[PDB]
């Protein structure tokens, strides 16, 4: 995505479902979200 | 277990949530008391049926999880695709078979009778028989502009044991309930008498999917041409606002 | 001679000149079970006794060398596979043999052998294949290129606002009968309102505005 | 590390019919392979390669189970 | 080595030695799951 | 070694006579290694 | 006649495809059909419970004695096996599922390969050597089989090969029928290629109130001669016969002891004037349980109580029966259904006979 | 899987090589690189009995028997010696010294046990005594399951020394308690192991090896592992194996209707029966191969 971007799919707006399959750019998206229930599980015994 | 071939510690997936437990790999220890002492404690206080009600939210732990939630719904269902939701008298006598309860009289009915859901359910409650009545998780406002509900599925009502009307979900039957159906059998019966009904009520809900089924396919996460248009439709409406 | 035998036998260089010793059947195709077979294999695959091998003072100059010299220059890419086959293996052995003895002209060999395994190995991958498949567009002649993904367009402003700029409430259910003899032909009805005076008797036909009571579907006859 | 005896699931007796299939397969693949290297058969994306008919000319029934077994099992000898 | 260096972390005596423990006649295996045993039952 | 194994693993001797538990044996202390 | 038409249908190699005919006359010089083929049987049954059809089925699939092919411990000869890949476990376990037709239990074979090439060859079921027991005027399995591959310079000697018996429940090597078809000719099916009616079944009578007793079963046996298909199909149906007859009488045995004291039939009389039996077999399967459970409900209508519990942990049949009789009158309805049973069977053995010419 | 191409000629501890593989029926471009490690598993997404909950997985008895996910697990056993001092050989009872408690050397041949023979709990598999009459170091194999020497070797280490190397091989088999998984991370526990006769059948005879709680996907949204099940199905029946690389196009209403035109239904789900009793379900069941892996996680090691 370009520079100072307007589109609301350049921050995270994942317009495709699961049963359609997403792109590129909304895999990575959806990646980071999901590497936060990964790293959030793993704090989630340590610091409790 | 007498087979040599198995290695593993084996339970009732309704007894998972007293340690909050899953099949995905999970170890778990357990050692046998000896001492006279430590066995006579373990009888008295440390049972698992002391644990029913849990001590952190004064509810109960434990109830149908997976199966006989979404099993005792369809063994409840008023109407089946396939008319109405009743059973002969052979495959009556089947659900009951697998309980380890003392079976019940069907001596009354002809092999052409047909039995309901809710009276096979309540032929294992008139042991417990307590009163219950809440509107069970199947009805759900959002779901209902676009759902034809059937009225006697809205309204789970349970008196002296026998149901009356209604479904059997998560709202009644399932784990962690506060005021669910176990929730009323152990403070009026036991903590005991509550486990024993909750494996009995799993078996129904189990052997009624023996030859009912249930699954989940592709086609039942697909939407039809015309829908999808309207989902991006709804979405562009979305991007236009934006 | 106990630590001698310990050290070749566990040698993968004695394996292999061994495995060429018994396709000819210069020793027996079984393991020894006696230290005299054990014995006669070391002579025959080594080239020199134990004993005498501690004597003198090389190693590698009279290993096995296979009896049948099959051409390779026929491995020139010019019954015929399988020969080939086993002049790539006889190949392998000689070439490998070469460079345990530092033999004189072994690169240019090596990197020429080399090319004809690559070119064996692509034959060999041929052999390998399970098959493959592409799903064609009827439409056109190649991979399907059809999807069900997401694609933008800007629809009109009529479909967010109506004609006196105010948003769209889409909240009245509209339900119409399936068939024609019940009545009321239409209810209108809220969503706390829809398990009360709803029947399967009825089907959701389209929504409505509750601020300029227009259906959905009739949003594109408003004035732009 | 070869096609099994018989079908994992409900246990056809696919072995019988497996190096047959096996070697017949590679004409065919010989026939629709096409100006590409081997190694690169799976990547063609133009390839119609269909073994419906070996199988069902092999007297192997329609069964999902043991044609795909059949079909999919990798062999030793190919990769060593 | 020193003797105070025995009491401080997890691995120490306080911790592994004192309020944790090592005992006998105990087993471990992974659990499974089993539609026939009661809920105040173990396999 | 007449029975090899009895499927549970012991460490302790026992009397031929009666069965009574003669002594144990896990490991050897060697700690008399480092001698002076 | 509860048993009626019948037809046999072997799995032939289709030798107008070229590819198949050359690979096939390359590989073994094989022309023709080869010696064991695969017969599909399908069986039309009328008047009878699928309790019996199914209980018929599971004993053709894995309750049937049966022979394979194994090795005796010490058969694996370490001393001249110098194969690296070829493992004792990988090859026995190539062997043990081998479908055979075999004559009797003295025949013994042995493996004997040696790879004195330089390319990696392969050892097929052609190779095995008869080398105990009668010459046989017929092979027992078919030569085509992959039983192993021999890198260069390698060996694999396997002697003792001997012929085991046993029933598939407790290993899949003796498994007997595969199932190919099994359908209720008495129930009226939805067109399920609609997308109304995709997610059902398709019969349009439910499993909890409809009592089929007109099926079709179509059962797949994966070794059979090419000229004798129908006096061995034959002789497998009537076997399976015997057996659940054979079992069944078992539970004969115990009914006619419950004066006795007997660890596998329990009595005891309730109240309102009820009895109750409770008959704990081991290493018992659905089928018996299932065509008790079936047949003594058909002989008593208006039963309390009839149940066919066996457990998988525990490895044993548990039949409860809640009757408002005595016992004398409970057992003599026991007897009655299982008399019903032995004859329904034997009729079965009588219509085999007579179909399958 | 097929975790070396040369595994005869390594000693290696805790490694398993699973016998046999299957390219999957819907493969990816990682599979033109590295070997598929795996099998195309018949999978029935039902309820059967309520031994699939909670992550857990019906296994078919049968096709463990045949070689389903089964292989041979490999231990090494490394001992060596004090330069003079101890030596390899059986020791005697009336001379050595404190011999284990409930040991069995006479299985030992010059030291070591012989290659072939299967060495249980409590037996000698290395004699070696220390010469101080003699004090006994002896090796024992403390394990539960019964192995089998494999491999017995004397090599020389970096200090020109003799030292001790056995490789122990099991015959493992796919049991209750190995963990299984898709490729779309759904694993799960081997929870019951059914014949081949009680497992659930279609009308055309096509019965699951795995069968799998359908409540493993709403809450994970594992589709990619629903689509593999439909398009494999039909490729299974056409004779094709097809690519499913991720963000290759797909349209799984497509997908869906290549399924009718091979005769199966739109969804893919068929009339199956149970076959404890032979009665049919009120439902279609889903059903067909998707492909599943072994993870290296054995209840007979944990
Ligand atoms: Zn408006
Ligand atoms: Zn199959």
């Amino acid at each position: 995505y370009p520079r100072f971007a307007l589109e609301a799919q350049a921050y995270g707006f994942i317009c495709n479902s699961y049963i359609a399959g997403l792109t590129s750019p909304e895999f990575i998206f959806g990646e980071m979200n999901g590497r936060f229930d990964l790293i959030n599980k793993a704090l989630s015994t340590s610091s409790t | 277990l007498e087979n040599p071939k198995i290695s593993t510690f084996q339970m009732n997936v309704s007894a998972c949530a007293w340690y909050n437990a899953d099949f995905d790999g999970d170890q778990m220890n357990l050692w046998v008391p000896w001492s006279v002492m430590s066995r006579v404690e373990a009888e008295l206080l440390c049972s698992v049926r002391n644990w029913f009600i849990s001590t952190k939210s004064s509810g109960p732990v434990n109830g149908q999880v997976q199966d006989s939630t979404v099993g005792s719904f369809l063994l409840t269902r008023t109407n089946t695709p396939m008319g109405k939701n009743v059973m002969n008298k052979l495959h009556a006598m089947g659900l009951f078979q697998t309980t380890q309860t003392d079976p019940p009289c069907f001596a009354n009915y002809s092999p052409t009778d047909l039995l309901d859901g809710k009276s096979v359910v309540s032929m294992l409650l008139r042991q417990t028989p307590i009163n219950y009545q809440r509107a069970p998780t199947w009805y759900s406002e959002v779901y209902a502009p676009y759902m034809h509900y059937n009225k006697q599925d809205i309204s789970t009502q349970i008196r002296n044991g026998e149901l009356i009307e209604g479904v059997l979900d998560k709202k009644a039957v399932g784990a962690g309930s506060s005021g669910g159906i176990y929730h009323l059998i152990s403070r009026r019966y036991g903590p005991q008498q509550a486990l024993k009904m909750i494996f009995a009520t799993q078996q129904l809900a189990l052997n009624y999917v023996r030859n009912a089924g249930f699954t989940v396919s592709t086609a039942d996460m697909l939407l039809t041409p015309e829908a999808h248009q309207e989902v991006q439709e709804i979405i562009n409406e979305l991007l236009l606002e934006s | 001679t106990k630590v001698l035998l310990t050290e070749i036998l566990l040698d993968p260089m004695y394996d292999y000149a061994a495995t060429v010793a018994r396709i000819d059947g210069s020793i027996p195709m079984h393991k020894p079970r006696t230290p005299k077979e054990a014995e006669y294999e070391f002579k025959t695959v080594i080239g020199r006794t134990p004993a005498e091998l501690l004597s003198q003072k090389e190693f590698y100059d009279k290993i096995y060398t296979s009896k049948y010299r099959p051409d390779f220059t026929q491995l020139t890419r010019l019954r015929d596979e399988e020969k080939t086959s086993t002049l790539i293996y006889l190949r392998a052995y000689e070439l490998f043999l070469k460079y345990l003895q530092n033999a004189p002209n072994f690169n240019s060999e090596l990197a020429e052998f080399k090319t004809y395994e690559n070119a064996y190995g692509e034959q060999k991958a041929l052999l390998a294949q399970q098959g493959f498949y592409n799903i064609f567009d009827p439409n056109t002649g190649r991979a399907d290129q059809r999807t069900r993904l997401f694609e933008y367009k800007r629809l009109p402003i009529s479909t967010l606002y109506d004609e006196r700029g105010l948003p769209h409430k889409w909240t009245i259910y509209v339900y119409k009968a399936v068939d024609s003899s019940q009545k009321p032909a239409e209810i209108e009805v809220t969503r706390k309102d829809v398990i009360k005076k709803i029947d399967n008797h009825y089907a959701l036909a389209d929504l409505r505005c509750s601020v300029c009571h227009v259906l959905q579907h009739e949003v594109g006859q408003l004035n732009i | 590390m070869l096609i099994p005896v018989v079908c994992f699931t409900c246990g056809f007796p696919i072995g019988t019919y497996a190096a047959i299939f096996d070697k017949a397969r590679t004409e065919y693949i010989k026939t629709k392979m096409g100006g590409t290297l081997p190694q690169n058969i799976p990547l063609d994306a133009s390839l119609q390669i269909e073994l419906k008919d070996l199988i069902t000319a092999l007297g192997i029934p329609m069964r999902v189970c043991c044609r795909t077994h059949l079909i999919t099992t990798l062999d030793y000898r190919k990769y060593y | 080595p020193s003797i105070m260096r025995r009491l401080p972390r997890k691995e120490g005596r306080i911790r592994k030695s004192l309020l944790g423990s090592q005992v006998w006649s105990i087993s471990r295996s992974t659990i499974c799951g089993n539609s026939d045993l009661h809920l105040d039952e173990v396999g | 070694k007449e029975k090899e194994n009895n499927q549970g693993l012991i460490y302790s001797y026992f009397c031929k006579i009666c069965g009574e538990e003669l002594a144990h044996f896990i490991q050897e202390d060697r700690t008399a290694d480092v001698g002076i | 006649k509860i048993f009626q038409n019948v037809e046999i249908k072997p799995f032939l190699i289709d030798f107008s495809n070229l590819f198949i005919k050359n690979a096939a006359k390359k590989l073994f010089q094989l022309e023709e059909q080869l010696p064991l083929v695969p017969v599909n049987v399908v069986m039309d049954f009328k008047g009878i419970s699928r309790a019996a059809v199914h209980g018929l089925s599971r004993v053709l699939q894995d309750e049937i004695p049966n022979y394979m092919l194994d090795i005796k411990p010490g058969g694996y000869k370490i001393e001249d096996s110098t194969d690296l890949f070829m493992t004792e476990q990988f090859i026995r376990n190539r062997i043990n599922f081998i479908p055979i037709y075999a004559k009797n239990e003295t025949l013994v074979f042995a493996l004997r390969s040696l790879n004195n090439s330089c390319e990696v060859k392969t050892i097929y079921s052609r190779d095995l050597i008869q080398v105990a027991g009668p010459k046989l005027k017929y092979p027992i399995f078919n030569p085509t089989f992959e039983i192993g591959f021999l890198q260069p310079g390698k060996s694999l000697i396997i002697e003792d090969i001997y012929i085991k018996k046993g029933i598939g429940r407790k290993h899949a090597a003796f498994n007997l029928a595969v199932k190919t078809h099994f359908s209720h000719l008495d129930i009226e099916q939805y067109p399920t290629d609609k997308k109304e009616y995709m997610a059902l079944s398709g019969y349009k009578q439910s499993s909890m109130t409809s009592d089929p007793r007109h099926h079709r079963l179509g059962l797949c046996f994966p070794a059979v001669p090419l000229p004798h298909i129908n006096q061995a199909v034959r002789t497998y149906l009537k076997n399976a016969c015997r057996i659940i007859i054979g079992r069944i009488q078992s539970i004969q045995k115990i009914y006619e002891n419950f004066e006795e004291p007997q660890p596998e039939l329990v009595l005891f009389s309730m109240d309102e004037e009820k009895t109750k039996a409770i008959i704990t077999i081991k290493d018992e399967t659905h089928t018996i349980g299932n065509l008790l459970k079936t047949y003594i409900y058909e002989m008593i209508p208006d039963i309390s109580f009839v149940g066919y519990q066996c457990v998988p942990h525990k490895q044993e049949m548990v039949l409860t029966i809640i009757h408002k009789a005595s016992q004398e009158d409970l057992i003599t309805l026991l007897e009655k259904s299982i008399q019903n049973i032995i004859q329904t069977f034997q009729i079965l053995e009588k219509n085999v006979d007579e179909l399958i010419a | 899987g097929w975790y070396c191409f040369s595994w005869p000629y390594r000693v290696d501890m805790n490694r398993f090589f699973q016998f046999y593989n299957e390219m999957p029926l819907v493969k990816t471009i990682a599979h033109n690189y590295v070997i598929p490690n795996g099998l195309n598993t018949i999978v029935a997404y039902m309820i059967y009995g309520g031994y699939n909950q909670e992550d857990s997985v019906i296994v078919s008895q049968s096709f463990i028997d045949r070689g389903g996910f089964a292989g041979t697990f490999y231990r090494e056993e490394k001992v060596e010696l004090e330069s003079d001092i101890e030596s390899f050989g059986k020791p005697d009872p009336l001379i050595t010294k404190n011999l284990k408690p409930g040991a069995n050397y006479e299985k030992l041949v010059d030291g070591f046990v012989p290659v072939g023979t299967v060495v249980k709990k409590g037996d000698i598999i290395i004699g070696k005594v220390a010469k101080i009459k003699y004090i006994d170091r002896s090796v024992m194999y403390g394990f539960d399951e019964p192995a089998v020497v494999d491999a017995v070797m004397r090599p020389h280490g970096p200090n020109d020394e003799i030292f001790g190397l056995m490789r122990l091989r099991y015959e493992r088999n796919l049991n209750i308690g190995d963990k299984m998984s898709s490729r779309s991370g759904n694993k799960g526990i081997a929870a019951l192991a059914l014949p081949t006769s009680d497992m659930p059948f279609t009308e055309d005879g096509l019965q699951p090896d795995l069968i799998v709680n359908p409540h493993s996907h709403p809450s994970r949204m594992t589709n990619g592992q629903m689509i593999e099940t439909t398009v494999g199905l039909a490729n299974a029946l056409q004779g094709v194996v097809t690519d499913g690389t991720a963000f290759l196009p797909i349209n799984v209403q497509l997908l869906s209707e290549r399924l009718a035109q091979e005769g199966l239904r739109f969804n893919g789900c068929q009339k199956m029966f149970n076959g404890q009793t032979g009665e049919y379900f009120d439902a279609a069941i889903f059903i067909g191969p998707t492909y599943h892996q072994r993870l290296q996680k054995f209840v007979l090691d944990d």
